[PDB]
């Protein structure tokens, strides 16, 4: 072993699960659950059969406001559905014991296809899933309803949409949780593409599970970026454990201690807990009082501050029952903590900078959209390495339906597709179980 | 437990910042503006009529079972279900008692479920309408956080935070929401915070004298109290900057030995 | 069979037995009436049955007996025990005891509907259709099912003229009917209705009532309905209780109970005549149009010429949506007219009032007070603060207490009740105590022109006669002019003298309240 | 009451009298 | 009261009720009436006080012959009242002076 840090795992209700769990048991490089979620995200494709039928019936191929007269096909994709799914499964099949899975969603109007891992083992990128599904769906539609040879281009345009001209799937009816790898903000940014609303809808508006999902994706992405390599790996593992997985029940304890409280009371409880646990000590006392504080464990202090950040967002957005407060809570939590202790904030100011980004992105005419569409693959929100996004999930889970960008408006298909998997609907419980399965190997 | 300090420093400005940050410090009140007058200057709703709603009350709407979400007690305006409104303030650099970052920090330290925003010549707090009116009357308007001359409740056109005061000591207003009545010596709001005229002008009180404004301000000035007279705040700022730099370079205990 | 039992429950609020010795039994389908005076405990009892926070019993308990699926969390009617689920499993019968943290509680709480008193549980910005659509989708149904219902439903509460109209911009009883149509559309096991009709006019009240029957009594959903206005208790309930100050004064067949209750009652006080004095207000061609690029024009007031003659009580009667609240807001200089003249004879000069400012509308607005139909108080302040410090009383704070007590007594509270009510919050009052407090808040500043949008609506005949003699005494001893919007006819006969009828933004004819009555019928 | 009339006559801060800048000329 | 010029000042009775006797104000010198000497405990009898700018009736002076724990000598709460002085020797004349009559004071330090 290389890390002597032990954590105690708790469930979403605050009950103890296990003690003295090694810190690397929740690592993305060791946890089987996190590996399974990464593979499932890489290989799951969502297909809108009703959208394909509507696009082909009206000739609505192209993009926004685009319509080609004369290129209309009257097929019944929703009515057949099972035959199309069987054809797609047969085309995508590699071995007989394959993981090819084309299931029917909402009575034939949607498809949830999982391409086999054999096609991803010999692929340098995750885009093989969507391209293979598009090709299988085109072949299934052409063979099921006898499409003329001169209308296969129309079928392709309805399924994928402007792909050879626009390197993206814009006007099509096929979707994935990950965008195009050429449309990333930086290299290794593929896993920070799931927005807040998708995580909230996948977890069925559960607070701790959405936090765990967002934190697992963000910290696995920091491992993918090469950020959590060497001396930063311990800080990212501690951040994941204490912010997303509720290590030592810190988030639940801070929320329980600040049920009637404010953000400043959360800051006070965080400082009290860090002093009591020995994470921070008094550096020196100035002339005007104000005993300065220094971290005895820098990464553990960062993890404690991140857990308190999540708890402060939960407390303020549960008091207001509105998800518009996330930016101010993160910004002034970090500000109050820094000028109360003389200690650095979460991610050494990167969380505060990303909170300023959230502020100008969700509170002005210069802004655009609400906090539900926050993802780490955006230039506004990329700066914090997995420490500012998981609180936004708690904020959107605490929202009492006062946001235009509600999870119901933007992520209904995503929730209906990815809520069927147990490790996605309840990421916290299954990540804890996967950590429990590999305790003895450390 | 942990006794919370709030701000470093020995000067009067640092003491005022600590007092603003302290939720257990009772701010000294200096005027009485009635609740309906604060509502009228706010300009969101007619006084006497019911609050407009954005969603049904929380008992009526059905949510999923969430243990962590239900631990936090919601606000009363969130319980009934009310629209989220705002109140915006401009603060002069010439010894206004409250300052934008100080305002935001004190609001987020003292109030529950608020949305604070800080600009150079602007500061806005958003909350549910009933609770927002409650702390607008109780804290924001009648206490030593407000001066009708050097501060002003104003949305829409904001300008004059860095300009000099007029002949009556008031902050410049391009829309002239509040004027000076020399017969009573009081400042009267003739328009609401966004700019439409009021049917009856509302007395927000008289300007605070400059001698009191020197004692109750939270800004550092060369003609008042400068940061060179407060070396403890500069040392804390430099320590925060160095800790951020060392954490961004390599976040280990051995690299923080040179802190 | 039996749906819920009520054991001997005595609800207390700090030496305040709001309720004591309350016990009744219900079966699968029956309408139960809760009849009583104002402040008797009907809203407390309905929030008690709903299981809202703060309404936990101190002495007794209530048992809910339901059906249940252990794999689906669907609660149902107890009659379903023996039938086949909408899932696997058959069913299981549960004696959910509320206030006992019995899991099912959550599912059962979802399966019960409540019509809150003077509170519109609607999304506001989600129109009328999407508000009802939400109800269906939320509760279940499906595209077609929802659509069918949505349309079939909007017909019942009568809202086809406001379909795409934003529900925030609706008008009182229209929001009441919207909340109602949201409340049937969940398939409840019980519909608890607190003042289901509202301050609704006879005709619209009849539609609401039939809609209720058309639906809840068809699906044999038990009904708990309160109205301290009997004629509905009879036409709806078969078994009704009469309670007085939290104690069941009687428990019988609804007919006998309503009889007995109505005997306890009093007649009006037909005051002495009064001569009025000169014209004060003159509105000439007042129009108010709400134009949308997405819903059409709503000509709320469509050309209205009225005159008020100074010390007099003026009535405005009509149907729901006629334009009475828009007119009263135009009089109070709250809502400017799209077109038309309004002059107020301050003393002899007629200030043009569609001109904002102290130099113009302000002049008369110092002496204009309005009580809104959708009224409110300050919930973070006490009642004494609400009368004295919240609005600004021109007197020292030591002497404002007895002024507020005198105003509350003049409104129709006793000395003990007004003394006990002063150190209290508006959330601790009843709807009707809050209404009288808001009326006192309007009256305490002593304005000249007073606009009262539905002073009654939740007052026993006795409380209503009280508020009435109040207005009459203040008009004569203080020569205060009043403009009254009301739906109770006998209030207009024994209070008003020159009422006017409003129909679609028009004035039709103005005259005596009896003449208005024979014009109406 | 006599005391109510005395308080109303003695403590009536008339806006036209107190704020002549706005309500007059 | 005029003690800046002469040795005997004049106070005019403005309003009276049982124990309370409020004096007239000057709406020319009541400008910088910041809260200065605000009571901390119950006000004792024979205390002269002026209401500061917090209350609506700023500048009015008054005195009461009894003690209460809630209201100052002018009917306002303690945060709206600043104590300026007290009556030391001569009493039982504030209960026998009508409204509008002038009483004369002498400073004894
Ligand atoms: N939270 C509370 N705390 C204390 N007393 C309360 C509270 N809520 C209601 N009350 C009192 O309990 C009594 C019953 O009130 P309730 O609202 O049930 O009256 P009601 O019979 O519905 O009358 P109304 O016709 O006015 O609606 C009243 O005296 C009311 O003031
Ligand atoms: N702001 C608004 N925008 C659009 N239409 C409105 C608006 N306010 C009211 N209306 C419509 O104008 C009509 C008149 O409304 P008003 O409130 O004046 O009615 P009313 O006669 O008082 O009825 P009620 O008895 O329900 O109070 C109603 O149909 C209402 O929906
Ligand atoms: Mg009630
Ligand atoms: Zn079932």
């Amino acid at each position: 072993v290389k890390y002597e840090d032990k954590i105690s795992l708790y469930d979403a209700k605050g009950n103890l699960v296990a003690e003295n769990v090694p810190l690397e048991a929740i690592s993305p490089l060791y946890n089987p659950t996190i590996k399974s979620m990464v593979k499932n995200i890489k290989r799951t494709v969502a297909v809108n059969l009703a959208g394909i039928e509507g696009t082909l019936a009206a000739g609505k191929i192209g993009g926004k406001g685009c319509q080609v007269p004369g290129r209309t096909l009257d097929i019944s994709a929703v009515s057949n559905a099972q035959a199309i799914a069987d054809e797609v499964e047969k085309i995508l099949k590699v071995s007989e014991d394959d993981d090819t899975a084309v299931k029917i969603i909402n009575g034939g109007k949607q498809l949830a296809v999982q391409v086999p891992t054999a096609r991803l083992e010999v692929a340098a990128e995750y885009s093989v899933s969507m391209l293979s599904t598009a090709m299988a769906l085109k072949e299934a539609l052409i063979k099921t309803f006898n499409i003329d040879m001169f209308d296969g281009s129309t079928v392709h345009a309805a399924i994928v949409g402007n792909y050879p001209q626009v390197m993206d799937y814009a006007g099509g009816n096929i979707a994935s949780l990950l965008g195009a790898p050429s449309m990333m903000e930086g290299l290794g940014y593929a896993l920070r593409n799931i927005p807040v609303n998708h995580a909230v809808a996948t977890t069925k508006k559960n607070m701790m599970n959405a936090i765990a999902f967002s934190s697992v994706m963000e910290q696995t992405a920091t491992f993918e970026m090469g950020d959590a390599v060497g001396s930063f790996e311990r800080q990212h593992l501690l951040g994941l454990a204490y912010q997303g997985l509720n290590a030592d029940n810190l988030v639940i304890d801070f929320i329980k201690a600040n049920a009637k409280g404010t953000v400043g009371s959360v800051v006070e409880t965080v400082i009290d807990r860090a002093i009591a646990d020995g994470v921070i000590v008094v550096d020196k006392t100035m002339s005007s009082g104000f005993n300065m504080y220094k971290p005895a464990d820098v990464n553990k202090w960062n993890a404690y501050a991140a857990a308190g950040l999540v708890a402060a967002v939960a407390v303020s957005c549960g008091a207001a029952r509105a998800a518009q407060n996330v930016a101010s809570v993160i910004l002034y939590f970090n500000d109050i903590l820094e000028y109360e202790t003389g200690l650095p904030g979460v991610d050494y100011g990167r969380s505060m900078g990303t909170a300023v980004g959230f502020s100008f992105f969700s509170h002005s005419i210069y802004g655009g959209g609400g906090p539900g569409i926050f993802n780490g693959n955006h230039v506004v929100t990329r700066h914090s390495k997995g420490f500012a996004i998981p609180p936004v999930c708690a904020a959107m889970c605490a929202d009492a339906g006062t946001q235009m960008f509600s999870p119901e408006h933007t992520s209904g298909l995503v929730g209906s597709v990815y809520s069927a998997f147990d490790e996605f609907r309840e990421p916290m419980k299954y990540v804890i179980e996967g950590a429990l399965s590999i305790k003895d190997q450390f | 437990a942990y006794t919370p300090q709030f701000y470093p420093g020995a000067t009067k400005v640092a003491e005022n910042r600590r007092n603003h940050l302290n939720p257990n410090y009772e701010l000294e009140k200096l005027r009485e503006i009635p609740d309906e007058d604060v509502v009228k200057i706010m300009g969101h709703r007619q006084p006497g009529e019911d609050y407009k709603t954005v969603h049904p009350p929380l008992e009526e709407m059905d949510f999923v079972e969430d243990y962590a979400r239900d631990l936090v007690e919601p606000l009363n305006g969130a319980k009934e279900g009310h629209r989220v409104r705002y109140i915006q303030f401009a603060d002069s650099m010439y010894f206004a008692p409250a300052q934008p970052y100080d305002r935001s920090r004190s609001y987020m330290s003292r109030l529950r479920g608020v949305d604070a925003g800080t600009l150079s010549g602007r500061q806005v707090v958003e909350c549910r309408e009933s609770d927002l009116e409650e702390f607008s009357k109780n804290i924001l308007m009648d206490t030593e956080l407000f001066d009708p001359a050097t501060s002003g409740m104003r949305g829409a056109t904001v300008h004059g935070h860095s300009l000099r005061l007029d002949e009556n000591g008031m902050m410049f207003d391009a829309l002239q929401r509040c004027v000076f009545d020399e017969k009573t010596g009081h400042v009267m709001y003739v328009k609401d915070q966004v700019g439409k005229p009021l049917d009856a002008p509302v007395d927000v009180g008289e300007p605070i004298p400059e001698a009191k404004l020197r004692e109750i301000t939270t800004i550092y000035r060369n003609d008042g109290v400068a940061m060179r007279a407060d070396p403890d705040v500069i040392e804390v700022v430099k320590r925060i900057h160095r800790a951020r730099t060392l954490g961004g370079y390599i976040p280990t205990n051995e690299t923080f030995k040179g802190l | 069979m039996l749906l819920l039992e009520v054991k001997n429950v005595s609800k207390s609020y700090g030496d305040t037995e709001v309720l004591k010795n309350v016990s009744f039994e219900l079966n699968e389908g029956d309408v139960m009436g809760v009849l009583g005076r104002s402040g008797a405990g009907k809203s407390v009892l309905l929030h008690m049955l709903r299981g809202m926070e703060g309404y936990e019993p101190t002495s007794g308990q209530i048992i809910y007996h339901v059906a249940y699926c252990p794999h689906c969390e669907n609660v149902e009617a107890p009659s379903q025990v023996g039938k086949k689920c909408e899932c696997e499993t058959e069913y299981v019968a549960k004696s959910v005891d509320f206030w006992n943290n019995n899991e099912i509680t959550y599912a059962l709480k979802k399966k019960i509907a409540i019509m809150l008193q003077r509170t519109f549980a609607l999304y506001g910005e989600k129109t009328v259709a999407e508000n009802i659509m939400e109800a269906l989708t939320a509760a279940g149904y499906e595209g077609k099912d929802a659509t069918e219902w949505a349309l079939n439903l909007i017909k019942m509460v009568k809202l086809e003229h406001r379909v795409a109209h934003i529900s925030r911009d609706l008008s009182g009883g229209e929001k009441q009917r919207v909340v109602l149509a949201r409340q049937i559309a969940k398939n409840p096991v019980i519909f608890l209705a607190d003042e289901p009709t509202g301050t609704l006019d006879p005709k619209t009240a009849k539609f609401v009532h039939n809609a209720l029957t058309e639906a809840v009594i068809k699906h044999n959903i038990a009904m708990v309905i309160t109205s301290h206005w009997p004629e509905v208790i009879e036409e709806l309930c078969q078994k009704a209780i009469w309670l007085d100050k939290g104690e069941m004064r009687l428990v019988g067949e609804s007919k006998h109970v309503v009889e007995e209750f109505m005997k306890t009652v009093t007649s009006m006080k037909e005051f002495e005549k009064v001569e009025v004095k000169d014209e004060l207000l003159k509105l000439e061609n007042v129009e108010k149009r709400y134009v949308s690029v997405d819903r059409g024009i709503v000509k709320a007031v469509d050309g209205i010429d009225v005159s008020i003659n100074e010390k007099e009580i003026f009535g405005l009667v009509g149907v729901s949506g006629a334009g009475k609240t828009t007119l009263s807001k135009i009089i109070a200089a709250v809502i400017p007219p799209s077109k038309g003249n309004y002059e107020f004879r301050l003393a002899d000069e007629w200030v043009d009032m569609t001109k904002v400012g102290p130099l113009y509308r302000g002049r008369a607005k110092r002496y204009i007070g309005m009580l809104f139909q959708e009224y409110s108080l300050y919930p973070h302040r006490t009642i004494l603060y609400n009368l004295t410090e919240s609005i600004g009383l021109e007197m020292p704070g030591e002497f404002a207490k007895m002024k507020a007590e005198h105003t509350l007594v003049s409104v129709g509270f006793t000395e003990e009740e007004a003394e006990n009510m002063l150190e209290k919050h508006p959330s601790e009052l009843s709807v009707g105590e809050k209404h009288r407090v808001a009326l006192a808040q309007v009256l305490i500043r002593e304005p000249h022109l007073i606009l009262l949008d539905e002073p009654t609506g939740t007052m026993d005949p006795i409380t209503r006669n009280q508020v009435a003699e109040s207005i009459q005494k203040s008009r004569s001893e203080l020569d205060q002019t009043y403009v009254i919007v009301s739906h109770d006819m006998d209030f207009v006969l024994n209070v008003c003298d020159r009422a006017a009828l409003v129909r679609g933004g028009k004035i039709i004819k103005t005259g005596k309240p009896d003449e208005i009555v024979k014009i109406l019928s | 009451r006599l005391f109510l009339k005395a308080l109303k006559e003695k403590f009536e801060e008339d806006p036209k009298e107190k704020y002549t800048k706005f309500y007059t000329f | 009261t005029g003690l800046t010029t002469k040795r005997i000042g004049t106070l005019k009775i403005y309003f009276k009720h049982d124990d309370i006797s409020m004096f007239e104000r000057d709406w020319d010198y009541s400008k910088g009436l910041l809260p200065e000497n605000t009571p901390e405990k119950s006000i004792d009898s024979g205390i002269i006080a002026v209401t500061n700018m917090v209350k609506k009736y700023k500048g009015y002076i008054g005195v009461r012959t009894s003690s209460n724990d809630k209201y100052g000598p002018t009917g306002e709460t303690f945060e709206g009242t600043n104590i300026v002085g007290k009556v030391v020797k001569n009493s039982e004349i504030l209960k026998s002076v009508k409204q509008g009559e002038n009483i004369y004071i002498l400073e004894v330090n």
